[PDB]
């Protein structure tokens, strides 16, 4: 009786069970996220505290059988990530500090409101009032209080809850034959007992650093460009030659810049090209956008959608009584049961949104055939970078010439192409020094590189020398900024956002090359080609089976990851970019602020 | 002129169980195939050896209608020579079946709200099964060598699971009525001609 076939026959028992449990687990919380009542959440809870308690225990019984005596990939892939403890290492007293301490920092985050110091009484939640503020306003002053006042009403008061969240993190990780808490996130992406497919836990470093250094070149002629048109939109408020005040980038954290663009647009004379009003003049409703959807995958070479996709899932909102969490999500319920819940409307972004959320379901659907732990993506960036091609592909103008949504005389205009690669540099360039630098700055803060001191000190000369974003304010050490941001204070990996950035292009690259694609790479639609989506259906049908260096190479031909496919997306942009700011300073100094 | 009762068989309220399938010795009447295959109701019709083009010129001795309910992704392992939970475990047909295998899609029928857990299936066994062997027993499962003594703990498992039929469950994994038709043409009376 070896411990190969002692696993075998646990896994066997595990994987009914668990898919029998879940999926309770998953109608049940279907059953509220479209249905919200009194009832429903109490029976999200109880559904949901069973499989909480099945999963542990049978974590337990894991842990008996030895993950050196296995010797078939398949089981110990699946050992691994039952055998994988998290806070149970911990004693009993501990264990219930960390849950008290993670939960008073995901309500002080949701609960927390930033008042504003000329009128006392509107004091802004961030989800409704406070992203209103730095989404849209325009103003220097307006945009500095609800950017100091979410740091400091907020973020203080998660600064002696973080750094016992610090210290609880690297007791179990340390209990768990891990270095630090960073090394225990940096886990998502080891692979191990693999031939030439190996990924370390220190080779996640080694290769986000260096691809960020190809970023550099790209990034800088955009921050160049973005403080050239700031520097109009906020006169004598940023120096020319320095960086970027925190507050003015769209955002409250500076995480996307895209809601700068009506501030930079390179062809103001020609708008972009939205097809929401060409859906109104052919009577589109909210199922022909996801027939239309689902149309662009059987072209591709994906198959159809199931008979219980379309009467199960909530393509539209009610109009009833039933209160619907309305954000896109796509339901992998488990059983073979997909569905789609989003409030969709008849525009061009739940237009791309549909194909975003149905290319999340093409996967789900690609790996039904995998064990019930393996029915997962390669990794966690893998998931959301198969969706985000679909959209790349749809909001092209030769797709949207195909189905109707443009008239057949439809002219492709190259001062239309500089709009469009601009507002897609600002949320995916602009996203990926602010994506490198928490996680780098929070790598260190667990490894002990950076002492407790020494938090607040290291976050601004890190964002000042990688970001080019400089605080407007001083923020001394009883400050916590990252802490303001969701993923910080709610313990989430937020390495995940990098690595999709990079797998976005790295697959649309892949895939537009199989399509015999003759043009740029920001041109390229790989709808009606059956051999750009038979080459993602070898990835998407793997699953978590095989390591994430062996699922890239079996669409890129590449086991790391690679930025060289970003940047030839911009590059049509990077030759604008650079004549664009020749008469500017390409770069930043971290010597000025605004104070 | 009695016929055979195929509504007592297809038609019922109630279904057995995989591991206990209920076999009906179906004998001296009159049986009508052609009104079987042309019924365009039944999601699998697969006869095995017997041609299912209306051979309704032989005489059989006895008809046995194996009836029992699985999921959809499992209607595949009940062609002879099939490998899984319910080929080997559960329902076994030999490498030398003559007869045909009908199955159709039950999901409103055997599947509630909540979940239909009235169907049994072996999830394991010491040994393979016998072709058309039925094992009831439901003594523990020892995976090793460490006893049970009666009860199941670690690596101790009840050799039962129950099937989650929910109506909202895909395709592939939804209740399926199998009826197995097993002919046995030998050297005796025949009664089952049904000219
Ligand atoms: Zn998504």
């Amino acid at each position: 009786s070896t411990t190969e076939d002692l696993a075998k026959t646990f896994l066997e028992k595990f994987n009914y069970e668990a898919e029998e449990l879940s999926y309770q687990n998953s109608l049940a919380s279907w059953n509220y996220n479209t249905n919200i009542t009194d009832e429903n959440i109490q029976k999200m809870n109880i559904a949901g505290a069973k499989w909480s308690a099945f999963y542990e225990e049978e974590s337990q019984h894991a842990k008996t059988y030895p993950l050196e005596e296995i010797q078939d990939p398949i089981i110990k892939r699946q050992l691994r990530a039952l055998q994988q403890s998290g806070s149970s290492v911990l004693s009993a007293d501990k264990r219930e500090r960390l849950n008290t301490i993670l939960n008073a920092m995901s309500t002080i985050y949701s609960t927390g409101k930033a008042c504003n110091p000329n009128n006392p009484q509107e004091c802004l939640l961030l989800e409704p009032g406070l992203d209103d503020i730095m989404e849209n306003s325009k103003d220097y002053n307006e945009r500095l209080w609800a950017w100091e006042g979410w740091r400091s009403e907020v973020g203080k008061q998660l600064r002696p809850l973080y750094e016992e969240y610090v210290a609880l993190k690297n007791e179990m990780a340390r209990a768990n034959n891990y270095e630090d808490y960073g090394d225990y996130w940096r886990g998502d992406y080891e692979e191990e007992w693999a031939d030439g497919y190996n990924y370390s836990r220190n080779q996640l470093i080694e290769d986000v650093e260096h691809t960020f250094t190809q970023i550099k070149p790209l990034y800088e002629h955009l921050h160049a460009y973005v403080r050239a048109k700031l520097m109009d939109a906020y006169p004598s408020r940023i120096s020319p030659t320095g960086c970027l005040p925190a507050h003015l980038l769209g955002d409250m954290w500076g995480r996307f810049w895209t809601n700068l663009y009506p501030l930079m647009v390179p062809f103001g004379q020609k708008p972009n090209i939205d097809v929401t009003d060409a859906m109104v003049n052919q009577s589109w409703d909210a199922r022909r956008i996801f027939k239309e959807a689902e149309k662009f995958f059987v072209s591709v070479g994906l198959p159809n959608m199931t008979e219980g996709f379309w009467q199960n899932s909530m393509l539209t909102e009610p109009g009833d009584n039933r209160k619907v969490v309305c954000h896109p999500t796509a339901w992998d319920l488990g059983k073979h049961d997909f569905r789609i819940k989003m409030c969709t409307k008849v525009t061009m972004d739940d237009f791309l949104t549909a194909h975003h959320e149905m290319g999340h379901i093409q996967y789900d659907m690609a790996y039904a055939a995998q064990p019930f732990l393996l029915r997962n993506g390669a990794n966690e960036g893998f998931h959301e970078a198969v969706g985000e091609i679909m959209s790349l592909s749809a909001a092209t103008p030769n797709h949207l010439k195909n189905i109707g949504l443009l008239p057949p005389d439809f002219s492709e205009d190259s001062e239309t192409d500089i709009n469009f690669l601009l507002k897609q540099a600002l949320t995916i360039v602009g996203t990926l020094p602010f994506t490198y630098m928490l996680e780098k700055w929070r790598w260190m803060v667990f490894k002990g590189e950076i002492p407790k001191e020494q938090w607040m000190q290291k976050w601004w000369e890190m964002k000042r020398d990688i970001v080019g974003v400089v605080e407007p304010l001083p923020h001394d050490e009883t400050y916590c900024d990252p802490a303001a941001l969701f993923h910080v204070a709610n313990d989430y990996s937020f390495i995940r956002y990098y690595t999709r950035t990079i797998y976005q292009f790295q697959f649309q690259e892949a895939l537009c090359q199989i399509a015999k694609h003759e043009g740029p790479l920001y041109k390229c639609d790989i709808s009606n080609s059956r051999e750009a989506g038979q080459k993602l259906h070898e990835m998407l049908s793997l699953g978590r089976s095989k390591p994430w260096t062996f699922a890239l190479e079996r669409v890129v031909g590449a086991k790391t990851m690679d930025v060289r496919p970003l940047l030839n997306y911009f590059e049509p942009l990077f030759t604008w970019l650079k004549e664009q700011n020749r008469n500017s300073f390409v770069g930043w100094n971290t010597d000025w602020s605004p104070y | 002129t009695n016929l055979c009762p195929f509504g007592e068989v297809f038609n019922a309220t109630r279904f057995a169980s995989v591991y206990a399938w209920n076999r009906k010795r179906i004998s001296n009447c009159v049986a009508d195939y052609s009104v079987l295959y042309n019924s365009a109701s039944f999601s699998t019709f697969k006869c095995y050896g017997v041609s299912p083009t209306k051979l309704n010129d032989l005489c059989f001795t006895n008809v046995y209608a194996d009836s029992f309910v699985i999921r959809g992704d499992e209607v595949r392992q009940i062609a002879p020579g099939q490998t899984g939970k319910i080929a080997d475990y559960n329902y076994k047909l030999p490498d030398d079946f003559t007869g045909c295998v009908i199955a159709w899609n039950s999901n409103n029928l055997d599947s509630k709200v909540g979940g239909n857990y009235n169907y049994l299936y072996r999830l394991f066994r010491k040994s393979n099964l016998k072709p058309f062997e039925r094992d009831i027993s439901t003594e523990i499962y020892q995976a090793g060598s460490t006893p049970c003594n009666g009860v199941e703990g670690l690596n101790c498992y009840f050799p039962l699971q129950s099937y989650g039929f929910q109506p909202t469950n895909g395709v592939g994994y939804q209740p399926y009525r199998v009826v197995v038709l097993s002919f046995e043409l030998l050297h005796a009376p025949a009664t089952v001609c049904g000219p």
